[PDB]
């Protein structure tokens, strides 16, 4: 019953689930209803209202089938109603209602106005009711609004709300617990009891925290040193949130404390209690905080944007240093002092060196900005708390525009080098190029105002067709992957039964609940690792400290004990060496289903555990409590070798995570769990874990593309990314856009910087062109005539043997001068250049080379002598020369057009290497990236890695390495462009989509067609349990 | 230039010899990790314009499971390789009585030469690669995860066990260059320990078709 | 258009001569040598291209390049064999030899070039603008001269209601005559006069003018052509 | 049973050759010139006129000589005789937009070699004006 | 879509037309009989090119009607499934935009019909406009639809579009 | 016997469990356990799961084409 499209309005009232129709909407909408003794007479009212009033029904189904329409009401007999009939009642308030291939369920609200209402935390919707039952109940058990998860008016009052500054009185403090659903009934004690009562904002927000929930977390403005600083626990500035028993003791709330991310009081909250609790956290917050807001109020105006005249000449001496900057490169330019880059040439230098000063004015002159701007200042707020805005905003307002690139570029010369008519011909300054060096504030030039709409102007195009392109994508992956579903031997299938995965995502663990933590046995060297994780039970002061008496005197009177607790160690060891391996890189941050941590936590907080006192928990239970904990946890069950495989694979980091977290030392030294505390921690692992296997019947395809989707429309050496990498990656079209590969040296020339030049220049591939200065075609009658005068001193001496001269010579000439300065940047040499074109022709010419101390390089080339004895010899000149200046490969390798060496600053291409001591570190190797692909070749060569050197290119690597090395550099290639823009999204859906695209042995592209159940169990019903029961009449 | 040769030619019979060992062959200790100074040493002379040649570069290999199972590393020592040379190969194997015999094409092959690998019987199996491919060992790059190949017994407890069929489990093409380096064929499948992130290993089975 | 082959390309002779100019006639399919077109003109002369096209004769860089483009017409030395070289590739070629002299000849004379000149007299200033044509792409070939931008309005004119109804306009009239004849057609035949107030028709210039203005497709929906819709909306 | 998407379809159809709305507007004419003069019969049938105008209007090339050119052109290649017509009269502007149309063509056709083959399509039609 | 087909063709011939040259009649009638008809199996038969050859006719015992399996080249317009072709808006409705793809008319749905686009009845002439107003559907308007399914009813072939898939529109 | 899927039950299995079976409350169907004055059928069918008294019997079918009998009361359910 689809209903007619109305607008979309905001309501805070109303929860996230529930949703606000009209009653006209509602009144044309009908839900057939079957009637039940139970609710007998409520249809028998609700029909007897008609369809001129509101609750009324549609029509009424009789059992036969027959629909008899209400409107008319002929006999007051038709109008009654039998047990068993359907009757299309009104939609009225507690009705399930399903709109936005996932869709959110909502409980449909009537309210007197026309327009929809949404409790958003604007564009037309058009909401489905769903008529069955059963369907009805399957949409309200999962495909709801909890289920399936903050307004920036929110965010940023939450910040303020949260503030030590400020203090609600009791009538304040009233009215917010007034809107608090999740309230216990009891005013919680003032914070300053006198001389009068105070309740500070985080009291308040404690009771809206459920439960106990405990996390650490960080204000958007916290500086660095005051972590290291002895102020850390007690924060000057407020900066750092802590939360206990859930009570916010400390921190200014924010996007990265309470909005959603890795780590977050909302995500949590979550894992910690479900979504139905989450909810209601949602509500409280908005509830509360709204109320509150009438009290703090948030406003914005003129004296935000106007700031002291301190600021405002510092912007403007740095917008003149940099305009003086830029005339004074300019000037170097026009006198030939400026010298370009060996790796550019001097126009595009030029244009390197003006940006970098316009960018660095702007962002220097942005960043003043931001320190200018006052707490009580409403734009630090909004950007303070990262609610909406963002630095960059205020600074095009306050401080400067900056630059106005088009197409990636300064303003074009649309007129004749002139970007507008006013500007005189030839120009490069900052106002002729498009540099806005006047905030909004201000007010721009006319000339800046054009250019201004010339860069918005490529914004809306690019954005334009950015959604086009990337809507495209979301139905192509989704149709790819519609089909792919979890089955119930926890393996991923698609329609025709085909595996794509083993186990889903490889670990057969759900999404959604897993939580990002650092397991600490990989990052330590050998020498902290020992002495954090090794327990030491030779000291006896420290174990009388840690352990009680009773415990100490335990440990050290049998030797049975303390051979497990070094065993546990040697796993620790065991599993500290696997991890390497598993992590070259070296990287502490990993997925797993459950956190530990912060189990821990919660378990001290359960139980009242103090440091202080020793710990009664015995060592010896650790390692055994785990060592049972491992094998209740089953990931393939079975007792085939093949399935306990299988598992140690699939929980493989869970394991090594879980001894390295609970062992001897650490639940003696510094977690202090109480026996009783890792009975719980123990059980409550298990439960967890259980909890994150993936459930059978989730179409984890269709999940991925949705997540995969999602961060596709926020995506927009010059490596091509975003959506047009994104689209040719689906698209396995053989020739991509900027197809460069990395070149990864090793050995001593990995180093050192002149060393890497020779690998450079003979991976580059270089023509006679790009060598060659002049040439022409000179006539000399007899050998020794040599007309050319400059030449006749050196050609005498090698002409004097005699070198094919057996015989008459043509007089004919192919004199070609060879440029100085392009020699020496390949370290190429006269004989090998003339090598290549007598070997590489063959003997059809012959070539004659000059001294290399020479200033100029004469090379000088006539037809061969038996050639000699139609184009003859003039014509056939003129087609040998443009053959080798055009198709000759002096050095290098075809397809290779340049060749872009620097020292990569970024840690993932600098090579990672365990030192001895065991900590990592990251060495300083040359990479060589090149544009094109030669993969095949570019390997097969000296003084090049063979390992670390990979393409970009799918193509390549299928053609190279084969399907399965696609399938990682396909990993890669997607995570790239995902992570480029910071976003982040879960490997198993990028490792699911790669697996379906080569699940056939070869590239598959994603399926174009992009038009775009529940069947895998079927429920029986059983005699024997119906045996019991009694009829409700 | 005789210089590049000696690399260019080392480098084919390491890898060459490192083919033999991951395929499940005897191969000497030795032989594997041989340096290039003991290249020239144990020829004695430069190859190009030289007593070593190709030709002598062939080497024999037994089957450790069972010696009876020897292989054949021929090279055939010219720019192109015709039909008249693959006939002498394998005649000359069939006086060996061998059933398996590798060929180091040159980066061109005669058309009508690549025919002889179609319409030989089916006790014949001549697996072709060319010079550039053995240049760099597939295997050892990061990209390429660890390939073992499962015999018949394994296979079959695999699909018992999983319950699967054998179009159900991924498809890998014959020709890939993983499944040239191990001379596997149509019905062999392939498991693959890569070093998954999430579960750090996942063991993954491909079917060769 | 006055096109220039790529150095790309790679032949025994091709390479030799390397970049010649071939221009397109408008009825002739094929790319045709523009050197050729001058001899059809009546410069029979090679001094005489080369004074048309090359206007500094001290500047070597710019005779070099059209040194190629002899080579290809070298062997067309008579202006009728020129006459007669255009009209072998035109679109319905003559089936006897003078035919195609003169389909060339009414090709170049009124086809090409028709705003220069469109008398039989006009062969002089027809041949300087095609000569500056080449000139020009000399230029742009060596750098001396930006490439033209596309989006430069300067090379862009607006089309208002006068122009755009100007075109529609011929559409009707070039139709009103041909109903005018085929009515007198019958009557001529049969040798009595026709009235002329039968022969105009009303309806072609009234609904014509008022049916893509209403519509938004221009021209004629009868002709089998692709139409221009967007126009002519409604305000 | 049948898709034109998957190329499955009829097998009687397979002998026949497709043609293109232009090329049928001719043997439409043609059909249209005899009975109008040559024979003394009925009007053309309503559907007759009906796929007359539809021709016309959607018709991309002037002459026989621009329909033999794209049709001598398109067949050099390996382009399947269902795809021949649907691609000259769908006319695609570019190779993405013929792929996404024709799910056949992108099995056995590049994004590169198949822009320069729409391209040519894309110089032969002729506008109105 | 347009092909060209030699089909087979009973011609049912009356003994009054026994006259001289009595394969003129055949030929005459084979123009009438499968020319402007609609085939279920082959779709419209449009035009006929050509006859391919006459076979030899076999009279039918009792009835006396003289039976001439002819042979001939005609061109049909058969809407494979699942076929992408532009069509000819011919009218619209609340219920969906009606096409027309030649001599057969094809109907499509409003659900078929993107979410985007909303019917106007108070725009003249009524056209399917989004909101955005970027495309819009008017009548005698050139656009690119899908065939879902096609049926067969009444001695005629009625198609069913849609425009969910991408590219299909104005374009 | 010899079940190898998972203990616990999926929540796509509880959703059609308790859909189906309120369904069936609607439809004039017997409850076993007792009635405290729950009019709506969900909530019905919901205290069935959670004192284990549901008659429907859960046959997942495996991918292989065989199918094990899952009782409701036998699965491992969470509250």
């Amino acid at each position: 019953d689809f209903s007619a499209r109305t607008v979309i309005t905001p309501d805070p009232n109303l929860s996230i689930d529930q949703v606000g129709v009209p009653r006209s909407i509602a009144a044309n909408m009908t839900f057939a209803e079957i009637v039940t003794p139970f609710n007998i007479d409520r249809l028998q009212e609700l029909v007897r209202r008609g369809n001129s009033q509101y609750p009324g029904a549609k029509y009424i189904i009789r059992d036969n089938g027959d629909r008899i329409d209400l409107r008319f009401h002929p006999k007051p007999s038709d109008l009654h109603l039998q047990t068993g009939y359907k009757v299309e009642r009104h939609m009225c308030d507690g009705d399930i209602v399903i709109f936005n291939m996932s869709m959110m369920g909502h409980r449909v609200r009537i309210l007197p106005w026309s327009t929809f209402r949404l409790n958003l935390s604007g564009d037309e919707m058009n909401l489905h009711l769903p008529q069955s039952l059963e369907t009805r109940a399957e949409i309200q058990e999962l495909a709801m609004v909890p289920r399936m998860i903050i307004v920036q008016d929110t965010l940023t009052a939450v910040r303020k709300f949260t503030k030590r500054d400020v203090f609600l009185e009791r009538g304040e403090v009233m009215n917010l617990l007034m809107f608090l659903s999740t309230w216990d009934g009891k005013v919680p004690q003032p914070a300053i009891l006198k001389p009068r009562p105070l309740w500070t904002g985080k009291q308040i927000f404690s009771l809206i925290i459920p439960g106990h929930i405990n996390c650490i977390r960080t204000h958007s403005t916290h500086p660095d040193d005051e972590d290291s600083g002895p102020y850390k626990h007690i924060s000057p500035g407020d900066t750092k949130v802590v939360v206990e028993n859930g009570e916010l003791i400390m921190g200014i709330l924010c996007k990265k404390s309470l909005g959603t991310s890795a780590g977050s009081l909302v995500h949590i909250s979550y894992l910690e209690m479900g979504h139905d609790i989450t909810r209601l956290f949602y509500s409280n917050i908005q509830t509360v905080i709204n109320n509150w807001l009438l009290i703090e109020g948030h406003t914005i105006g003129i004296g935000d944007s106007i700031a002291d005249s301190k600021t405002y000449q510092d912007i403007q001496n740095t917008i003149k240093k940099a305009k003086q900057d830029v005339i004074e490169v300019i000037e170097k330019a026009h006198n030939n002092e400026l010298e370009p880059t060996p790796g550019n040439t001097l126009r595009q230098t030029f244009e390197n060196q003006v940006n970098r000063i316009l960018n660095d004015a702007r962002d220097k002159t942005g960043s003043s900005a931001q320190k200018s701007l006052s707490e009580y200042n409403n734009f630090k707020s909004m950007v303070v708390s990262g609610a909406k805005g963002s630095k960059i905003n205020i600074s095009q307002v306050i401080a400067v525009v900056g630059q106005q690139n088009v197409e990636g570029k300064r303003i074009p010369f649309g007129f004749k080098h002139r970007t507008l008519p006013h500007f005189i011909k030839d120009d490069y300054g900052p106002e002729s190029r498009g540099f806005v060096e006047n905030s909004y504030l201000a007010g721009l030039t006319p000339t800046e105002f054009f250019f201004h709409a010339m860069g918005g102007r490529e914004g809306l195009i690019d954005t334009a067709v950015k959604t086009a392109e990337t809507g495209y994508i979301q139905r192509r992956l989704i149709k790819s992957m519609e089909s792919v579903m979890v089955k119930y031997d926890a393996t991923v299938r698609n329609s025709i039964n085909q595996v794509v995965q083993l186990r889903y995502g490889e670990d057969g663990l759900a999404g959604e609940s897993v939580e990002f933590q650092n397991l600490a046995t990989l990052k330590p060297s050998n020498k902290a690792f020992e002495k954090k994780f090794r327990f030491d039970y030779t000291n006896e002061r420290a174990l009388r400290r840690t352990l009680q008496e009773d415990l100490v005197k335990d440990v050290l009177s049998n030797a049975h004990i303390q051979n497990e607790l070094e065993r546990e160690f040697e796993r620790m060891r065991e599993d500290r060496e696997v991890l390497r391996v598993i992590f070259p890189t070296g990287d502490s941050k990993v997925v797993l289903p459950c956190n530990l941590l912060r189990m821990i936590w919660n378990a001290q907080k359960i139980f009242h555990i103090n440091p202080r006192l020793p710990s009664d928990l015995h060592p010896i239970k650790v390692v055994e409590g785990v060592k049972e904990l491992s094998k209740k946890l089953v990931i393939v069950n079975g007792d085939d070798p093949l399935s306990r495989q299988a598992q140690e694979n699939a929980t493989l980091l869970f394991n090594i995570h879980l001894r390295s977290t609970l062992c001897s030392r650490r639940m003696a030294e510094e977690f202090r769990l109480s026996g009783e505390a890792f009975d719980w921690l123990l059980g409550e692992i298990e439960s967890k874990f259980n909890q994150a296997i993936a459930h059978p019947g989730e179409m984890v395809g269709a999940l991925a593309a949705q997540s995969l989707g999602e961060p596709a429309t926020q995506m927009t050496k010059n490596v091509t990314l975003g959506v047009p990498r994104l689209k040719e990656l689906i698209n396995i079209s053989k020739k991509p856009k900027t197809p460069s590969l990395t070149v990864f040296l090793l050995g001593q020339s990995a180093r050192d910087a002149e060393r890497a030049k020779d690998i450079l220049c003979r991976l580059e591939h270089t023509t006679l062109r790009k060598v060659t200065a002049n040439t022409a075609i000179y006539y000399d009658p007899n050998p020794q005539s040599t007309v050319v005068a400059e030449d006749q001193e050196w050609v005498n001496v090698y002409y004097e043997m005699p070198d094919f001269d057996v015989a008459r010579i043509s007089p004919w000439l192919l004199r070609v001068e060879l440029d100085r300065k392009h020699m020496t940047d390949r370290k190429l040499t006269m004989e090998q250049i003339a090598e290549k074109i007598n070997a590489g022709f063959g003997d059809d010419l012959n070539c004659i080379f000059n001294d290399d101390n020479a200033e100029k390089l004469v090379l000088r080339i006539r037809i061969m002598n038996s050639d000699e004895n139609k184009m003859d010899d003039d014509v056939f000149l003129r087609c040998i020369e443009s053959n080798m200046l055009t198709d000759m490969t002096l050095q290098g390798i075809e397809q290779i057009s340049k060749v872009y060496m620097h020292l990569p600053q970024t840690d993932n291409k600098k090579k990672i290497i365990i030192t001895e001591d065991g900590e990592f570190k990251a060495l300083q190797e040359w990479i060589l990236e090149t544009d094109g692909v030669s993969l095949m070749r570019v390997l097969s060569e000296k003084d090049v890695d063979p390992v670390r050197t990979t393409s970009n290119d799918i193509v390549e690597i299928f053609t190279v390495l084969g399907i399965e090395a696609v399938r990682k550099a396909l990993e890669r290639e997607l995570y790239h462009v995902i992570s480029f823009d910071g976003s982040y999204v879960n490997y198993r859906h990028l490792a699911l989509l790669c697996d379906t695209m080569t699940c056939r042995g070869h590239l598959m592209a994603i399926t174009r067609h992009g038009v775009n159940g529940t069947g895998c169990f079927d429920l029986l019903l059983d005699a024997e349990k119906c045996k019991y029961g009694m009829e409700i009449p | 230039d005789d210089e590049e040769e000696t690399y260019r030619l080392w480098k084919i019979r390491k890898t060459i010899m490192q083919l033999c060992h991951d395929r499940g062959y005897l191969v000497t200790q030795d032989e594997l990790d041989q340096t290039l100074e003991e290249f020239k040493a144990q020829f004695g002379d430069k190859p190009s314009e030289g007593r070593p040649r190709r030709t002598d570069l062939t080497v024999l290999v037994a089957h450790n499971d069972d010696p009876t199972d020897q292989m054949f590393v021929f090279f055939p020592e010219e720019p192109k390789v015709g039909i008249k040379t693959i006939k002498v190969y394998c005649q000359r194997m069939q006086e060996e009585n061998i059933t398996r015999a590798l060929i180091v094409v040159q980066q061109g092959m005669t058309p009508s030469a690549k025919q002889s690998l179609v319409d030989m019987a089916p006790k014949y199996i001549l697996e072709q690669f060319l010079q550039q491919e053995l240049l760099i060992n597939i295997t050892e790059h990061e990209l390429v995860p660890e390939h073992v190949v499962m015999t018949k017994e394994e296979v079959t407890e695999l699909l018992a066990r999983y319950k699967l069929r054998e179009n159900q489990l991924p498809r890998i093409q014959a020709g890939d260059p993983v499944a040239r380096y191990f001379g596997i064929k149509r019905g062999q499948v392939v498991k693959i320990i890569r070093p998954s992130e999430t579960a750090g290993r996942y063991i993954t089975y491909r079917l060769v078709q | 258009w006055v096109s220039m082959l790529a150095r790309g390309g790679q032949g025994a002779k091709k390479s030799a001569i390397g970049q010649r100019i071939v221009a397109t006639l408008p009825y002739i399919k094929q790319e045709v040598p523009i050197i050729i077109v001058f001899r059809a003109l009546g410069f029979v002369s090679d001094r005489d291209i080369l004074e048309h096209i090359i206007y500094d004769f001290e500047d070597p860089e710019m005779m070099e390049m059209v040194k190629p483009s002899l080579d290809e017409a070298f062997v067309i030395q008579e202006q009728n064999v020129a006459l007669n070289f255009i009209g072998s590739r035109g679109a319905k070629p003559g089936v006897t030899k003078e035919k195609r002299i003169k389909y060339a000849k009414e090709v170049l004379q009124k086809e090409m070039l028709p705003h220069v000149g469109v008398s039989d007299f006009c062969e002089t200033k027809k041949a300087y603008f095609l000569g500056y044509m080449v000139h020009r792409l000399l230029l742009a070939a060596l750098g001396r001269r930006e490439l033209d931008d596309r989006d430069h309005y300067g090379n862009k004119r607006l089309d208002l209601a006068g122009p755009l109804l100007a075109f529609l306009f011929r559409g009707m009239f070039k139709n009103l005559l041909k109903e005018v004849r085929i009515y007198a057609q019958k009557f001529i035949d049969r040798g009595k006069d026709f009235n002329l107030e039968l022969a105009i028709k009303t309806r072609i210039i009234s609904d014509g003018l008022k049916y893509s203005l209403a519509t938004g497709n221009w021209g004629d929906q009868k002709k089998a052509h692709q139409a221009r819709a967007g126009v002519s909306q409604v305000l | 049973e049948e898709d034109a998407s998957q190329l499955i379809f009829p097998k009687e159809f397979e002998t026949a050759e497709t043609l293109l709305n232009s090329e049928v507007h001719m043997l439409l004419e043609h059909r249209k010139q005899q009975n109008e003069s040559a024979e003394d019969e009925q009007e053309l049938s309503e559907v007759f006129m009906k796929t007359l105008n539809y021709t016309a209007r959607f018709s991309r090339f002037k002459n026989r000589e621009t329909i033999a050119s794209v049709r001598s052109l398109l067949l050099q290649k390996k382009l399947h005789k269902f795809e021949l017509a649907c691609l000259a009269n769908l006319c695609p502007e570019t190779a993405e937009e013929s792929k996404a149309l024709i799910p056949s063509l992108e099995g056995r056709f590049e994004d590169e070699e198949l822009q320069q083959i729409l391209d040519d399509i894309q110089t032969k039609r002729s506008f109105q004006y | 879509m347009f092909y060209h087909i030699s089909l087979e063709h009973e011609i049912l011939l009356h003994p009054r037309y026994f006259g001289p040259n009595l394969l003129n009649t055949v030929k005459q009638k084979l123009f009438t009989e499968v020319e402007g008809t609609c085939t279920g199996k082959y779709g419209f038969v449009i035009a006929v090119t050509t006859i391919d050859n006459i076979g030899a006719g076999v009279i039918q015992p009792g009835r006396g009607f003289v039976l001439y399996p002819v042979k001939y080249k005609a061109i049909v317009f058969r809407p494979f499934k699942g076929e992408v072709v532009d069509a000819v808006v011919t009218q619209v409705n609340k219920v969906g935009l009606f096409t027309e793809i030649g001599p057969m008319s094809c109907f499509i749905s409003r659900h078929s019909i993107p979410s985007e686009m909303e019917f106007d009845p108070n725009s003249n002439p009524p056209c399917y406009k989004t909101m955005d107003e970027d495309i819009v559907i008017q009548q005698d308007d050139e656009i690119r639809l899908k065939i879902v399914g096609t049926r067969v009813d009444k001695n005629d072939i009625f198609a069913i579009g849609s425009l969910m898939d991408d590219y299909l529109g104005l374009v | 016997q010899k079940r190898i899927t998972t203990p616990y039950m999926t929540k796509y299995e509880r959703a059609r469990v308790l859909g189906t079976r309120a369904l069936q409350i609607a439809m004039c169907a017997p409850v076993m356990v007792e009635l405290e004055g729950e009019t709506d059928p969900l909530l019905i069918a919901m205290k069935e799961l959670k004192a284990r008294k549901i008659p429907i019997i859960i046959r997942r079918y495996l991918p292989d084409g065989s199918y094990e009998d899952w009782g409701v009361d036998e699965l491992i359910i969470s509250d």
